[PDB]
C-alpha cells in the first residue's frame, strides 16, 4: 500500500597496479661477477 | 634500459689506532713444544698483525 525508495552499491574491480620488475638488478646487484655468470645462463630475464 | 647506480665520489676509512701487536711469532716459534694430546690454545684479540 505505501513504497519507498532506497540505495544500493556495488564495486567491481577493473585495473590493477602495474608491476615491473628488472630481473637483472634484482637478480645480481652492481657487481661483476654476478652479471658475468648471468650472462652465462640465457633469455630468462627477457622472458620475464 | 637496464638499471644504473651513482658511482661513488669517496672513501670513509674508519680505524682503532695506537693498538699492541699480537705476537704470533713468539707464540709458534717457543722452546716449549707440546703434544697432540695436550695441545695448548692462545686467544689473539685487540691487536695488529
Ligand atoms: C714460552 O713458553 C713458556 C712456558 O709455557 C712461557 O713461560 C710462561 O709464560 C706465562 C705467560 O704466558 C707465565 O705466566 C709463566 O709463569 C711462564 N712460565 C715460566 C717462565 O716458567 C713463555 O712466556 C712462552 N713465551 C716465550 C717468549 O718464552
Amino acid at each position: 500500500t505505501n513504497f519507498t525508495i532506497a540505495g544500493h552499491e556495488e564495486f567491481i574491480q577493473t585495473s590493477s597496479p602495474k608491476v615491473t620488475i628488472d630481473c637483472s638488478a634484482f637478480v645480481c646487484s652492481n657487481y661483476a661477477a654476478c652479471h658475468d655468470l648471468l650472462s652465462e645462463y640465457g633469455t630468462f630475464c627477457d622472458n620475464i | 634500459l637496464s638499471g644504473f647506480t651513482v658511482k661513488p665520489v669517496a672513501t670513509v676509512y674508519r680505524r682503532i689506532p695506537n693498538l699492541p701487536d699480537c705476537d704470533i711469532d713468539n707464540w709458534l716459534n717457543n722452546v716449549s713444544v707440546p703434544s697432540p694430546l695436550n695441545w695448548e690454545r692462545r686467544i689473539f684479540s685487540n691487536c695488529n698483525f
